[PDB]
RNA sequence: GGUCUUGUAGCUCAGUCGGUAGAGCAACGGUCUGAAGAACCGUGUGUCGGCAGUUCGAUUCUGCCCGAGACCACCA
RNA sequence: ACCUCGAUGUCGACUCAUCUCAUCCUCGAGCUGAAGCAGGUUCGAAGGGUUCGGCUGUUCGCCGAUUAAAGAGAUACGUGAGUUGGGUUCAAACCGUCGUGAGACAGGUUGGUCCCUAUCUAUUGUGCCCGUAGGAAGAUUGAAGAGUGUUGCUUCUAGUA
RNA sequence: UACUAAGUGGAAAAGGAUGUGAAAGUGCUAAAACAGCAAGGAUGUUGGCUUAGAAGCAGCCAUCGUUUAAAGAGUGCGUAA
């Protein structure tokens, strides 16, 4: 089993996704229009290795791992945590951890928010 | 490659290399050092050998002092010649160690990769080394 | 199967048999293993 | 020999009524006569009816498409040509900039202002330059992306005529180009493979192992597409590297993208 | 391999040789030329091969090195 | 510069070759950036064999054409009380060079005479005395042993994996 | 009384080693320590240069956090990632 995070505009693209043994358009169609409401956008999406494989995918929401460019206004993402690209309010940090404290393994938003300044020290810009 | 400045003489006795340390008997200045557990000569290449060695192994950073600097030089008696017209022909420099004698030093990149460089630096020279820590 | 004078364990497979009192380096693959290193 | 070469081309009138499909250049520079195949048999049976069914026998070598020169930083210097041959005097000398120009070909730019130079001989001066590129000190390939500018010269009485500062501006040409130290450009082919999943790991060792300029993928509806700008030398071979790989199951597309700078193994390999 | 000599302007050559670098040409400006060349008048260029020493300052004196040139390879 | 200057015959070629593996091919195996073919690599290891000519007096050198292959070291640059002497090294002469000239040049050229009647050890075949315990006549086994341990082509398998 | 496993003795080293034996120590454990085994060995997360993708892990540069008893931007092998 692999992980896939793709474009949202179409699932379409991927031969690897399409060679597990689900139609093309199904998923594509399905994808396409699970997402009509918000697409043409970067989705981490998740399947398994089934035998029938008639339909096991699922999708999750924008990933934040390098996300906070987004709150950070600004791109290009750091290799190297040795200076600070720009800041973030606190409130948008916390606000973007509990809106992802029920995806992961933090049972309260203060514990998604040091997973938060976790995958931000390799950004170089912290919570602040 | 490293050499003395002025020579007043340059034929001094062949070489001996017996006894113990009497300068540089010790490490002062690293955290890791190399001791030679016999009394030999060191020429230039092998030098300058065992220095490339440790500069590529070295990275970016790393601190390395030797306890010595080539002084003496060898003569070549010429070659496919009778016997006896004075000595030989100035040649290359180098240096002496004795029996027992601590003669690099280094820090900056602790012990870790400071083995791995005097291993890399002992593997060049026919010297049994032997590796030691300086101790504070 | 190599012969050396200084055998260092180069992959994670670089054991030693002192096999019928002779000393073989063997390894998970038939490259790294040595004799009388 | 040319009547060899002659003789080859009646072979060709016999082969191409066949199936002219194969292409046959004959080049202006590199001479050699490039004659197109799809592989080894291909090659094989053209050949065994060259010799056996024409009876014509011709050498084989290798294909020849080579290079284009350029050179370094710029500098500046003049041309004297106080010379003479077949039954009085000339002269001429002029002063031009010998400068590098990456994304244009021949420019001229005047700096006569002390009518050091009439305009009368403006013009014929730039095409001493246009022709002293045409040979290279390293393999002699024309030198082109420079930008010429004429700064001064010295037109004297009837000793001095158009085609002797023509060859003044030859002479500070080629001596400049000699101090400014040329380099040399290998033609570079664009080419796009279109592969469904077998020879992803094969064609990046290939380009990776043999030359090429590549960035990673491209994922089309349900096939992977890499896009290589890759040597023309590099295509020896490579016709046969990637069908025997795949069995005969490979096909791309051969597009010429552009002249880039040739390396420093490619600098020691073709010289003599 | 030494045994010697030489290394000086852009070429060829001298030096109170322990107290100064100068000649013909190469080389620019002018004279002049119905065409130029030629010719003439004034330049100018200078670690005296590189190092060290002695003293008094080494282009010269001593030693070393480098390049090149002249002589020979026991037993003949 | 240590025995041999009251003498250690040295070039090449021929023949006799033998021995060593630190192995060139044939043998076996392992690894391989060794699909096979086609290769390299490392080990065991001397059982064997490892060509014919041109130039050169002439090894060393090249080439030509071959075998499956066209290895090296040691035997006084193996091998003259085994063969020759084209060769440096006689007397002779000549060219060039040098030296006042006489004369000399790992410069060249023309050539220029190699003595051996064998005592023993050795060694190869062939014998005599007698031995091994009655004499004579046979059959014998076999102890250390001696001698060969080379290789290619074609075809089928199979155009098969 | 200790040692030998090499006939070392009965020639040599650069080198390298869970070879043997002894000594000086340093920790845990009979609750059953360690070896092996039945398993798990996870998420933000495919962090970014980039290999017509950076994705755990060609490489390069950072080189953290959450639950857990456990999980390291991972320990490595290995894959086109």
């Amino acid at each position: 089993i692999a992980k896939i995070n793709l474009l949202g505009g179409q699932a379409k693209p991927g031969p690897a996704l399409a060679s597990v043994g689900i139609n093309m358009g199904e998923f594509t169609k399905q994808f396409n229009e699970k997402t009509k409401d918000k697409q043409g956008e970067m989705i981490p999406c998740v399947i398994t290795a089934y035998n029938d494989k008639s339909f096991d995918f699922i999708l999750k929401t924008t990933p934040v791992s390098i996300l906070l460019k987004q709150a950070a206004k600004l791109e290009k993402g750091a290799k190297n945590a040795k200076t600070i690209v720009g800041k973030i309010t606190m409130a948008k940090a916390k606000e973007i951890a509990q809106y992802k404290l029920v995806d992961l393994n933090a049972n309260t938003v203060e514990a998604a928010l040091k997973m938060v300044l976790g995958t931000a020290k390799q950004m170089g810009i912290e919570v602040i | 490659m490293l050499q003395p400045k002025r020579t007043k003489y340059r034929k001094p006795h062949n070489v001996s290399y017996e006894g113990k340390a009497k300068g540089n008997s010790y490490v002062a200045f690293g955290e890791y050092g190399l001791v030679a557990t016999k009394g030999n000569w060191i020429d230039a290449r092998a030098i300058e050998s065992a220095r490339i060695a440790i500069s590529k192994c070295l990275g970016k950073t790393g601190k390395m002092w030797i306890r010595i600097f080539p002084h003496m030089s060898k003569t070549k008696k010429p070659l496919e010649v009778r016997m006896g017209s004075g000595k030989g022909n100035p040649e290359f420099w180098v240096a002496v160690v004795k029996q027992g004698t601590v003669m690099f030093e280094v820090a900056n990149i602790p012990e870790s990769q400071m083995i791995k460089a005097l291993t890399r630096a002992g593997h060049k020279l026919p010297v049994t080394w032997k590796i030691l820590k300086r101790e504070e | 199967m190599k012969v050396r004078a200084s055998v260092k364990p180069i992959c994670k497979d670089c054991k030693i048999i002192k096999r019928h009192q002779i000393v073989r380096v063997i390894c998970k693959t038939q490259k790294h293993k040595q004799r009388q290193g | 020999t040319k009547a060899d070469q002659e003789k080859m081309s009646i072979a060709l009138s016999k082969l191409a009524e066949e199936d002219p499909t194969f292409k046959t250049f004959t080049d202006p520079e590199t001479g050699q006569t490039i004659i197109a195949g799809m592989g080894e048999l291909h090659l094989d049976i053209l050949v065994d009816r060259m010799r056996r069914e024409f009876k014509v026998e011709v050498n084989v070598g290798a294909p020849q498409v080579s290079f284009r020169e350029t050179f370094n930083k710029e500098s500046e210097v003049e041309g004297k040509y106080i010379k003479q041959s077949g039954g009085r005097g000339q002269y001429g000398h002029v002063k031009i900039r010998f400068e590098p120009n990456k994304d244009k070909g021949f420019e001229f730019v005047d700096k006569i202002v002390g009518g050091r130079i009439p305009r009368e001989y403006i013009k014929p001066v730039q095409a001493g330059l246009e022709n002293a590129m045409a040979s290279g000190p390293l393999a002699g390939y024309p030198m082109i992306d420079i930008k010429a500018t004429l700064f001064d010269g010295s037109f004297h009485e009837v000793d001095s005529s158009e085609m002797a500062f023509k060859i003044a501006a030859s002479l500070a040409l080629k001596e400049a180009g000699k101090v400014c130290s040329p380099v040399l450009l290998e033609p570079i082919m664009a080419i796009e493979v279109t592969v469904p999943e077998q020879y992803f790991g094969d064609t990046m060792g290939d380009i990776s192992s043999r030359r090429g300029l590549i960035e990673g993928t491209e994922q089309r509806d349900n096939v992977q597409v890499i896009k290589a700008k890759v040597p023309l030398k590099e295509m020896f071979g490579y016709a046969t590297d990637l069908r025997s790989f795949s069995q005969g199951r490979g096909n791309y597309v051969m597009q010429f993208s552009h002249y880039a700078e040739t390396p420093k193994s490619v600098v020691n390999e073709i010289i003599a």
